[PDB]
RNA sequence: UAGGAAGAGUAGUACUGCCCGUACCGCAAACCGACACAGGUAGAUGAGGAGAGAAUCCUAAGGUGAGCGAGAGAACUCUCGU
RNA sequence: GUAUGAGUAGCGAAAGAAGGGUGAGAAUCCCUUCCACCGAAUAUCUAAGGUUUCCUGAGGAAGGCUCGUCCGCUCAGGGUUAGUCGGGACCUAAGCCGAGGCCGAUAGGCGUAGGCGAUGGACAACAGGUAGAGAUUCCUGUACCAGUGCUAAUUGUUUAAC
RNA sequence: GAGCUGUACGUAAGCGUUGAUCCAGAGAUUUCCGAAUGGGGGAACCCACUAUCUUUAGUCGGAUAGUAUCCUUACGUGAAUACAUAGCGUGAGGAAGGCAGACCCAGGGAACUGAAACAUCUAAGUACCUGGAGGAAGAGAAAGAAAAAUCGAUUUCCUGAGUAGCGGCGAGCGAAACGGAAAGAGCCCAAACCAAGAAGCUUGCUUCUUGGGGUUGUAGGACACUCUAUACGGAGUUACAAAAGAAAGUUAUAAAUGAAGCGGUCUGGAAAGGCCCGCCAAAGACGGUAACAGCCCGGUAGUUGAAAUGGCUUUCCCUCCAGAGUGGAUCCUGAGUACGACGGAACACGUGAAAUUCCGUCGGAAUCCGGGAGGACCAUCUCCCAAGGCUAAAUACUCCCUAGUGACCGAUAGUGAACCAGUACCGUGAGGGAAAGGUGAAAAGCACCCCGGAAGGGGAGUGAAACAGUUCCUGAAACCGUGUGCCUA
């Protein structure tokens, strides 16, 4: 959690968008039948939730 | 809502894969998504030129495992055709 | 509505007895009259009972 | 539970009383412990993807934790266990050997 | 007409046009009658020979052989013919 | 829960026959020929209604008044594409709701402006193709209705084109 | 402090001593419908406007906020109609709805039944509908109770007592005070009077606002003077005026430590059981463990523990405060009310000699030498000052949370429901409403062979038991069969 509290609130948006895209490719890959690591989807989806929580509480 | 929440997943079936060489791609979209929001969602993600979009709504089937019966997820399906002078989606 | 603005007079119930005391049911009303009075400095036509109106109110 | 993965165990009761072994797994959700060489069974398994030939298999079965008590690693006898805080940590202390088990 | 007004039309090109329904049965085995029930269910089209006719008998395009059989040819019951 | 009536009544209007095929198993499933039936219907569309019953590959315990290799039955995968069709973003009838308002022990009743409400009014697309399931929707060909930008010249300016 | 990704087997892919899963406190996100509140609507759907921003060459599209009604209050605009009102718009506060099928306050209010019929009466101010709250509500500080003497706010419990009474004097209904207890707490306005302000002109007056005084009965106050106090002292957010804050302690919400038999031996599938020996006990509660355990496990007695939140107590802080006496000129002490006639209702009391309280309609006082009550009423006496308001405790109930108990049930019982129950099913709808528990200690749930398409069997193996094989502990009776000893045309 604290590993990213040092960011400057503007590269977090770049992290929001980068992780959102990766999630889409995983769903695209899983539906086709090419994904062999099905566990990765959950960590990516939690990390999206984690980053939004810090931004929300930074502005209270 | 963002372009990657309008679109959910592709559809790969016997009928869906039959029209790949015809430049028609089948997708699962959100229920509340309109025919226009899908056109701009694809243009943003895949960077192609959409020419025409068709949609249809599917009711939920009634499955039965054991003595408990329920309804399969209600779906909304869209078929997007790209113009001739537009790059093709891998989708393989 | 149907209630004196000044007092609290309004309809009330009771029995209607007769000879041999066959108890029926009935009601009692009030002398509510439609008059124009002053409520906030603005004339208005409202219900005022005749007993209340008999002393101290200006029409 | 007083026993974890890797301890050395002396059994107490059962058809297989008086033997010793090492624990291979723990199931705190049901208070059962799997010990090698203890309480073997015979599984009539149909040929499948796993072990394609199939046959009679000689594997172990879990036993209740109550039928297990830990032995002192150094001196080498079963004993009850106690918790003594030292060095900003909790360790297991034998009530008989008077020494830290771990 | 009251009103509003500095922009207006025409021609030629390219582009844009949302939500719901769309399967299937629908004089029926899928609708209303507890039933794979001799009942009921709005509207459009509804051919030929003879015929005034959507009557009547036999047929065209089209659709069917009806979700227990075979074998004897008594009394009796029902529907028919002398 | 299980008997007697008892292997009894019934098996719900109707013309089938033979030859091949599959199958462990065939009067009942598939194919062929002959015969018979309806034909202002037992034919083709389309509303209400039903809500997956539609298609393909597997199954024969239960359902099918018998049988079953079969099914509107079981399991698993699929299938419904609209500017022009019907309804909304247009309109109103019967009727319903109803700011203020009038009436009334409470609850509430009536009712103006206003708004909903098709069984009616207005409104732009036709012909062909598609052997598993959609067609005025997808594809080919040829159009129409409303709107926008970009060019082309034309034209007009506050007794003020439009 | 070592496993984890629920029920739920199992596959795949992963995460954890850099301390995960898990438990407790505090936060964040919180689609749509629903009082639903931008408009509409057939529940979870449709269609918008005003602003700011975003995208495209532009139409098209997207992001955020605001936009319901009523009540109160200020500002602005403004009709008949000259001023002004009505109306219109904006701004700020409050309300709507739900339920715990419980308790209580009010508005409205049955019949079946009893009287061996029935109408007065009873059932009954019960059932039910509606409105208002509160954790409790209601009542409450004497115009009281009572009589040879006195008591001193209200509420609840025992007796008074089935007494006095009411009653087609029928069926029936049915008190109160004294006495004994639980709990105990008292206060604030109106009016004279003073001061200030304002409007009218009631024209130097009266009628309104505020502040100060002041509230009671062998009368009190205003008014006159004496005495003292302006925080010395007193009180407080449960009434007496009200709004907050700091510190300490204590409690609830996670937890930690915690003694003593692997004792020998017998039966057994397994020992906690029998026999013989020991120990702990502020711990011999409860549950599990292959059978009945204080000494095997989770624990129990005892002793500790809280970063965070909430409650309770105390202190501090804060805030606010005049009360004693003597004279009694004069003035003040709740008016369309107190009562009365008429028609009803509640009081145990049914019009009766009917006192007391309330309602609708008419009539209509005195006011300190005054007024009310003591069960019609008059006189004497005694008690008490109505027509304004507030108030904790003793009392009633349990949709809930924690800790427990039962000479309560044990699957036709106990909740309708021990099980995916208000479910399946029935009805257009309100509504009605079931059946259904048990393998084994452990899945070790029958490898393999034979008959059969399969189901199903016979061997083999697991198991203490398979005559425990996925409705599986025990397995009665009805009912259906096979074989035989005796009898029978
Ligand atoms: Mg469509
Ligand atoms: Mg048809
Ligand atoms: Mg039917
Ligand atoms: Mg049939
Ligand atoms: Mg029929
Ligand atoms: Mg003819
Ligand atoms: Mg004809
Ligand atoms: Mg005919
Ligand atoms: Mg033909
Ligand atoms: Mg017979
Ligand atoms: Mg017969
Ligand atoms: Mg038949
Ligand atoms: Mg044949
Ligand atoms: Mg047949
Ligand atoms: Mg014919
Ligand atoms: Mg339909
Ligand atoms: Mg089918
Ligand atoms: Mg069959
Ligand atoms: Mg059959
Ligand atoms: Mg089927
Ligand atoms: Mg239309
Ligand atoms: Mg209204
Ligand atoms: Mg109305
Ligand atoms: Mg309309
Ligand atoms: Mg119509
Ligand atoms: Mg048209
Ligand atoms: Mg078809
Ligand atoms: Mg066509
Ligand atoms: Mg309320
Ligand atoms: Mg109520
Ligand atoms: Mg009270
Ligand atoms: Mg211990
Ligand atoms: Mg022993
Ligand atoms: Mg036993
Ligand atoms: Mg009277
Ligand atoms: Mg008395
Ligand atoms: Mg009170
Ligand atoms: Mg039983
Ligand atoms: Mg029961
Ligand atoms: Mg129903
Ligand atoms: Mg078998
Ligand atoms: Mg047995
Ligand atoms: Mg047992």
């Amino acid at each position: 959690a604290n590993d990213i509290r040092d960011l400057s609130t503007t590269e977090i948006q770049d992290q929001e968008k980068a992780l959102k895209e990766e999630l889409f490719n995983l769903r695209f890959q899983l539906a086709t039948g090419q994904l062999e690591n099905t566990a990765r989807i959950r960590e990516v989806r939690k990390a999206i939730a984690r980053m939004k929580t810090i931004v929300r509480e930074r502005e209270l | 809502m963002d372009a990657r929440d309008i679109i959910k997943r592709p559809v790969v079936t016997e009928e869906s894969t039959s029209i790949l060489d015809d430049k028609k791609y089948t997708f699962e979209v959100d229920t509340r998504a309109t025919k226009t929001q899908v056109k701009y969602a694809i243009e943003e993600i895949f960077d192609v030129k959409v020419a025409k979009v068709n949609v249809m709504n599917y009711k939920g089937k009634l499955k039965r495992m054991g003595r408990y019966a329920g309804y399969t997820n209600k779906r909304r399906k869209a078929i997007v055709t790209v113009t001739a002078d537009s790059k093709e989606i891998q989708f393989f | 509505a149907k209630e004196c603005v000044i007092t609290g007079r309004k309809s009330r119930s009771g029995n209607k007895r007769s000879h041999a005391m066959n108890s029926s049911k009935r009601t009692w009303k009030a002398n509510l009259q439609k008059v124009r009075i002053l409520v906030n400095g603005k004339p208005k036509k409202v219900w005022v009972s005749a007993r209340a109106l008999k002393s101290g109110k200006v029409e | 539970m007083h026993v974890k993965k890797g301890d050395k165990v002396k059994v107490i009761t059962g058809k297989d009383k008086g033997k010793s072994g090492k624990v291979l797994a723990a199931f705190p959700k049901k208070d059962r412990v799997l010990i090698e060489g203890i309480n073997m069974v015979k599984k009539h398994t149909k040929p499948s993807n796993i072990n394609p030939q199939g046959g009679i298999l000689n594997v172990e079965a879990p036993i209740h934790v109550s039928n297990v008590m830990l032995i002192d690693p150094k001196t080498g006898e079963p004993t009850r266990v106690g918790y003594e805080v030292k060095g900003d940590k909790k360790v297991r202390v034998a009530k008989k050997s008077g020494e830290v088990i771990d």
